[PDB]
RNA sequence: GAGUCU
């Protein structure tokens, strides 16, 4: 059975022959009444075999007596009924028929090879004009088309001179008269004078099929097929329904049509009719064969009886339902079953309840097996008996399989690995599975009727794999971010949140306690509250410098409750942590600090604590919620009835048309958005510090303990969000289509909404159930797309030698630093050798890990930006060394050789997107955006640093910006950047570039709903391809007569004005333009599309004033949902509308020609005299201004930038970081926690092709794309032996491509594109040597990683050695 | 004098599933949703309450 | 085709 690789390949007629055990003759299945296979049937025992086990049809010959007998009298070999669902059979075709795989299959195959189209194809095939096989004289051209008539002229003239033909026959003819080795020497030779783009594209795609076809030992004969294969009948069964009724496959129905033709058509030919009639028929017969084939491709799909089409042998092969999703890379599973889960906040965290009669079906054949050992069952039937009538021994025996043989629990849907989980089954007496309620945030899984999978790890192994690796106590990180998903929640934060907390005096004030166990005494003696503050002994280990334990006693001002809950605490953690009132932010560190310094053991046993304390005090606080517990503020119906007398004046100033449509829907949003935020800040500051107690002094104030305050605070579930709906304000809606309604709903649920109120509340309702339900499967499709490229990746070596890394800067963005450098840089191998700032002692080593240590000491000495070994600059050929990658997040410690990444990595990115699309939008009543980014305000004084800033001085005295692209940082003492901004486009800034600013200062002034387009140059305004009615439109009012100005973009512009674009020119007072200062461009600002224009004709401006207003409405709050396209643009690596333009060598540029408007730039560089010219759209403003050393990569138009572009001229280091930064910067809105290492997983496969220049010594030569690993492989031997080296470039690729660009076709043809794959793969001769995780899945055989890793290299030195 | 018509009952945009839910003013449209939709799925129990 | 968990 086992084998090393499979091969795909065109079936010669021969071929077809030998799989073949006889001829089916005839469309007849069995006899009504003796139910037997037919004589030379499709269910025929003479040719597929018999019906029962080793018995012929008439009966003569039965059972293993008669071994290898072949029946003379029915004709039936005695052999296994297996035998039926493996010979197959054949049909001679009387007349040839085209493989419509290798016809329709675009590239048409037949027609790219023929260099004939398909169009002239189709017409030979149903017999509409022949064509030419071989002109005798060279008066009739080859493969060209003669009509019936111009056949006939032909026909009279010149006769056998010419062998015209028509129909498939005349096809093969054409492909079987061809010579491969004589046309690709042509194509070769011919191709030198021309050399174009697509001529030289197509013709070399010709040379590669021509050459690949000769070296598959495929013939084009075989494209069209002479003789048609049969599947055997048990893969197609004629079987019978519990009644008398019987069912087939629709494969039967289809190979009818086919034999049913092609024996009328033999019975036509021996009757020599006409053609007319022999035509019909041939058409039927490729009909009904393109029918089976594939039914619905060449034309309408032939349907049955049901109305839907008869499903083809192409149709169970390809996509969803097809044999590979299906039925092979997926399964159903025996010792298998599921139940509704239930809570086990008594079981412990490696354990699950597992109901009696489950375990007992599950767990049958150990039973059997325990029972014939301990010899209470003599045989198997015997023990089946005991067994099913439950008898109490059996119990016992059932009972003692379980102990210690671990179950694995999965969920719907399997988003990420922790989906499954591995416990200790603990049988219960119910029917239904109880679950750790700290595992239930890894699962997703609430009660409130979720089902849960089980299954059986049977084999030793699976019962090691199962504690060893997928057990719940060793999966506590998250494999996506190194934080601890096993974290308490609801009613545990609660408890240890009500627990910590104090209060004012209370029962017993200032007490002063032996211990932590004395605490305990007197709260359930009755004589303190958990919130008295108290001094209390306690002890704190604290971890010395070497392993041991250093103990230290002290006095400590805290809580009653706080002391208690220090007995959880295990020692090694100072007091400090408990010290604190406790919230679910908060304990979650404790887990992670605990995991740290101590282990695993002590922290699954600390986690367990926490989760038994959390509940049982929960209980003990009575907390509850009730209508009095939603306080409104007192103040709620001032601040509306201020709020909407504001908006009615906007709505007042529209009716006069003073403000507009758009402003007044921005500006009125912007009013009710704020009101909401002024009603929220009431509620909490009349709700958190309401509390105002009598201490034993006087009177004081405190947090207030109003119950649904502290659920929300201590982030037990809610959070102030919920509360504004609940107590306060409800706020603006989002239409269904994302746009926000222009009234939102001021009450709140304790008051009630009315009629109207719900009916607006339904519309964003129903739109964030409906993403749950529709938009969840773009999101999957991703996690899906990311798998397929990811798949085969695994850490194969520990240290690849390569000294290369990508800089990482810290994520400073927007005030507070979003991202420290010790979160991006940690568990990470240091690339370089990174001191302190003293260059005179080395800091950290080349290859070393960073640990949380090490981590502390880069703050210490302020490293600002660290270079770290990645992924995608590993030089491993085969998968990743462990360096590159790091530290295993899920696991703390380094990777291990052999693990998986492609598909954590994949999974990490998949898992956030789809199970958002669930989560805010079941939970998501209302919109909440606030993006009224008026002014900058800096916070710590510093010098005001802009970079990227090209600003001019106004009129007012005011520097005004005129960059898109301007930031702004915030230089402390030393002179280290703390807080950066986006100071946008035509800004006003408080002050200039260096000069100083005090904290709490506006920096930075400007208009949010509005695009400003500002000036370089003073003097007048003036009109240029401004025709009124073509480009542009006017509207005016009463008494004087102000008239605006709109300028139409090419959806609301005639076909007159297309080609004018229109600008404001600049001029001085005699009336001739005003240069630009410093260079050749008289002013010219052209105005976009929408853009409304105050100023008419012949006006008197200064520098800075504002021409035009571009309005800027994006109203759309950015859910999951909005931004996870721009996720998967970036993964498939697509250019955008308008690519930015880049310098593509350094050196010293001159400008050039032009071509009506649009740009030329002949760049001439200093070392590379020869020039690089490239043509530039006339409506792009450019940002370099001609002449100047400008380098490789510089931005020289404004706009976004292909990664295209970034990886060929600034390296793969540069388009990781912008694939990293785009992606991430998506998922950071959402609060989605990813390290950038897994998305550097994927860039490194969209990565993984290249180009080759310059000729090898191979036959890479020139053109060829092949992938990187097998170029460099040529590349250790030619830099050491010599000969002609290859030169290269790296190419990027999109996921959906790079998996389709894999050698192995079986994982290509298992990802999409099913029908594709297979004829490309099976036209070159293509053999897949099952390298990768699919493959193997496939074939059903061990893993090429994770523990199988061991075993695949022990074969693979077998392969070696001889 | 600008009014033509009025509502003629309180309950007329709700379906005969939401009626049954007593203030349904002071639920979520999200939860009242599923509440109607449940309220079709409650097996009748031994005892009419 | 009517549902259940996401
Ligand atoms: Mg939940
Ligand atoms: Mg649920
Ligand atoms: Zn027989
Ligand atoms: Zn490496």
């Amino acid at each position: 059975e086992e084998f090393d690789a499979i091969k795909i390949a065109l079936a010669s007629p021969d071929m077809i022959r030998s799989w073949s055990f006889g001829e089916v003759k005839k469309p007849e299945t069995i006899n009504y009444r003796t139910f037997k296979p037919e004589r030379d049937g499709l269910f025929c025992a003479r040719i597929f075999g018999p019906v029962k086990d080793y018995e012929c049809l008439c009966g003569k010959y039965k059972r293993l007596k008669h071994r290898g007998v072949i029946c003379e009298k029915c004709g039936v070999e005695v052999t296994q009924t297996k035998v039926r669902r493996e010979r197959m059979g054949h049909i001679e075709l009387a007349s040839p028929t085209a493989h419509i795989w290798f016809l329709k299959s675009l590239p048409s195959r037949i027609g790219l090879l023929l260099d004939m189209p398909l169009r002239d194809i189709e017409r030979v095939l149903y017999f509409e004009s022949y064509v030419v096989i071989e002109g005798g004289m060279t008066n009739l051209e080859r493969q060209q088309i003669l009509t019936e008539e111009q056949y006939l002229d032909a026909l009279e003239e010149f006769g056998d001179e010419f062998d015209a033909k028509m129909g498939a026959e005349a096809i093969q003819a054409l492909l079987k008269s061809m010579d491969l080795e004589q046309e690709c020497e042509q194509l070769r030779e011919e191709l030198n004078e021309t050399n174009s783009e697509t001529k030289r594209k197509k013709l070399t795609k010709r040379i590669k099929l021509l050459e690949a076809f000769v070296q598959s030992g495929n013939k084009p004969e075989w494209m069209i097929l002479t003789v048609l294969p049969v599947l055997p009948p048990d893969l197609r069964p004629l079987v019978p329904l519990d009644g008398g009724r019987f069912a087939t496959s629709d494969l039967n129905d289809l190979y009818r049509r086919v034999i049913n033709r092609n024996n009328r058509l033999k019975r036509l030919l021996d009757l020599a009719a006409p053609d007319i009639i022999v035509r019909n028929e041939k058409r039927m017969l490729q009909e009904a064969v393109d029918a089976l084939l594939d039914n619905g491709r060449r034309g309408r799909a032939i349907t049955g009886s049901n109305k839907r089409p008869l499903k083809s042998l192409a149709d169970m092969i390809k996509g969803k339902q097809g044999r590979f999703r299906q039925n092979l890379l997926g399964k159903r599973v025996d010792y298998s079953g599921r139940s509704v889960i239930t809570v086990g906040p008594y079981l412990r965290l490696h354990q699950c309840g597992l109901p009696k009669k489950m375990a007992l079906e599950l767990f049958k054949p150990f039973i059997y097996g325990k029972l014939e050992l301990r010899g209470l069952a003599t045989t198997i039937k015997a023990a089946k008996k005991m067994v099913e009538r439950e008898e109490a021994v059996v119990w016992d025996i059932l009972d003692e399989v379980i102990r210690e043989h671990p179950v694995l629990l999965n969920r719907a849907p399997t988003l990420h690995r922790l989906g499954i989980q591995a416990f200790e089954p603990v049988l219960i007496e119910g029917k239904a599975i109880q679950l750790h309620p700290l595992v239930c945030a890894a699962y997703n899984a609430d009660f409130d009727g979720d089902q849960m999978a089980v299954h059986v790890p049977l084999t030793l192994e699976a019962q090691l794999e199962a504690r060893a690796l997928m057990m719940s106590t060793n999966n506590i990180l998250s494999p996506a971010n190194g934080e601890p998903i096993i974290v308490p929640s609801q009613d545990v934060v609660l408890g240890l949140y009500y627990m910590t907390r104090d209060c004012v005096n209370a029962k017993g004030e200032g007490m002063v306690l032996t211990g932590p166990k004395e605490a305990e005494r007197l709260y359930r003696s009755g004589l303190a509250s958990l919130h008295a503050r108290v001094k209390v002994r306690i002890t704190e280990y604290e971890k010395d410098a070497n392993g041991e334990l250093v103990a230290k006693t002290s006095l400590k001002d805290t809580t009653v409750g706080r002391a208690i809950l220090w007995m959880i605490v295990p020692k090694g953690l100072p007091y400090s942590i408990v010290n604190q009132a406790l919230g679910k932010k908060a304990i979650s560190k404790m887990l992670n600090t605990c995991y740290r310094i101590l282990g695993l053991k002590p922290t699954v046993i600390f986690a367990d604590q926490i989760m038994y304390t959390g509940f049982a005090y929960a209980a003990r606080s009575g907390a509850s919620v009730g209508i009095d517990d939603m306080v409104i503020p007192e103040k709620k119906h001032e601040i509306i009835s201020e709020a909407e007398a504001e908006v009615a004046e906007i709505q007042e100033q529209f009716q006069s048309g003073l403000v507009t449509a758009g402003e007044r829907y921005n500006k009125v949003i912007d009013i009710w958005a704020a009101a909401n935020d002024r009603v929220s800040k009431a509620m909490m500051d009349n709700l958190q510090t309401e509390t105002v107690i009598n201490r034993d002094g006087q009177e004081e104030k405190q947090v207030s303990f109003n119950s649904i305050y502290m659920m929300a605070d201590s982030g037990a579930r809610g959070s102030a969000a919920q509360i504004r709906q609940l107590a306060g304000m409800r706020g603006l809606m989002a239409k269904p289509d994302g746009s926000i309604i222009e009234t939102p709903i001021t009450a709140n649920f304790r008051e009630g909404l009315n009629v109207l109120q719900y009916f607006i509340s339904t519309h964003g309702a129903r739109k964030g159930l409906a993403d749950t339900a529709l938009k969840t499967a773009n999101s999957g499709y991703l996690t899906r797309r990311l798998v397929d490229v990811a798949q085969d990746l695994v850490v194969t070596e520990d240290d690849c030698g390569t000294h290369e890394g990508i800089m990482m800067t810290p994520v400073i963005e927007g005030g507070d630093v979003k991202e420290p450098l010790r979160d991006r840089v940690l568990g990470r191998v240091t690339a370089e050798d990174v001191l302190k700032p003293g260059t005179a002692d080395i800091l950290v080593p080349r290859n070393t890990l960073l640990h949380e240590q090490w981590c502390d000491l880069l703050e210490e000495n302020s490293v600002d930006a660290v270079k770290v070994r990645s992924v995608v600059s590993c030089d491993t050929d085969f998968g990743v060394c462990a360096h590159c990658y790091g530290r295993d997040l899920a696991r703390g410690h380094i990777i291990n050789k052999g693990e998986a990444i492609g598909v954590i990595a994949a999974q990490s990115i998949g898992e956030p997107g789809t199970q958002l699309t669930m989560r805010t939008f079941h939970i998501g009543g209302a919109a909440s955006r606030a993006a009224a980014e008026s002014s900058i305000q800096v916070k710590n004084k510093g010098s005001i640093k802009l970079s990227n800033v090209k600003s001019v001085v106004n009129s007012s005295g005011k520097l005004v910006i005129t960059s898109r692209n301007t930031e702004l940082k915030l230089i402390d003492e030393f002179g280290r950047t703390k807080e950066s901004y986006k100071v946008p486009y035509g800004a006003v800034l408080a002050k200039g570039d260096g000069e100083q600013v005090a904290g709490g200062e506006t920096v930075a002034n400007w208009d949010p709903h509005t695009m400003p387009v500002i000036t370089e140059v003073s003097g007048f305004v003036r009109f240029t391809d401004m025709i009124d009615g073509q480009t542009i439109t006017r509207q005016t009012d009463e008494l004087t007569g102000l008239s605006s100005l709109v300028v139409l973009d090419s959806a609301e512009r005639t076909a007159g004005g297309k080609d004018l674009r229109p600008a404001l020119k600049i001029v001085d007072a005699q009336g001739n333009d005003v240069l630009i200062p410093g260079t050749d461009m008289p002013a010219q600002y052209f105005l976009p599309g929408k853009a409304i224009v105050q100023l008419e004709d012949g006006v008197q401006i200064s520098s800075g004033d504002t021409l035009a207003r571009i309005p800027q409405e994006s109203g759309g709050t950015k859910d999951i949902t909005g931004g996870l396209p721009r996720v998967a643009d970036l993964f498939e690596a697509r250019r955008p509308k308008e690519p930015a333009i880049l310098a593509e060598i350094s050196g010293i540029v001159s400008f050039g020609k032009e071509t009506k408007g649009k740009r030329r730039l002949v760049i001439t560089p200093v070392d590379g005299s020869d020039p690089y010219e490239e043509m530039i759209p006339k409506w792009r403003q450019l940002n370099v201004f001609e002449g100047e050393r400008v380098e490789r990569g510089d931005v020289i138009s404004d706009g976004p930038e292909a990664p295209h572009d970034i990886l060929r001229l600034r390296g793969v280091h540069a388009v990781t970081r912008y694939i990293v930064n785009e992606v991430q910067d998506v998922y950071r809105l959402q609060g989605v926690k990813i390290n950038d290492k897994h998305i550097e997983v994927i860039v490194r496969q969209m990565l993984r092709k290249a180009t080759i220049v310059n000729a090898g010594s191979s036959d890479f030569l020139e053109g060829e794309q092949v992938e990187y690993s097998r170029v460099k492989i040529a590349n250790r031997e030619l830099e050491a032996n010599g000969k002609v080296g290859a030169t290269y470039s790296r190419d990027l690729l999109g996921i959906t491509k790079a998996s389709l660009a894999t050698e192995s076709f079986i994982s290509a043809a298992s990802f999409q594109e099913t029908t594709r794959v297979l004829t490309e793969a099976a036209v070159a001769g293509k053999r897949d040597e099952l390298r990768g995780l699919k493959e193997n899945v496939i074939v059903g055989r061990l893993i090429p990683a994770g523990t199988g890793y061991a075993y695949h290299q022990d074969r693979m030195r077998r392969r070696a050695a001889g | 004098d600008q009014v033509d018509y009025m509502d003629v009952s309180t309950q007329q945009v709700v379906s005969v599933g939401a009626s049954l839910i007593p203030f349904l003013e002071h639920d979520d449209a999200n939860r009242a949703l599923m509440g109607a939709n449940m309220q079709r799925q409650a097996v009748p129990t031994l005892r009419a309450d």
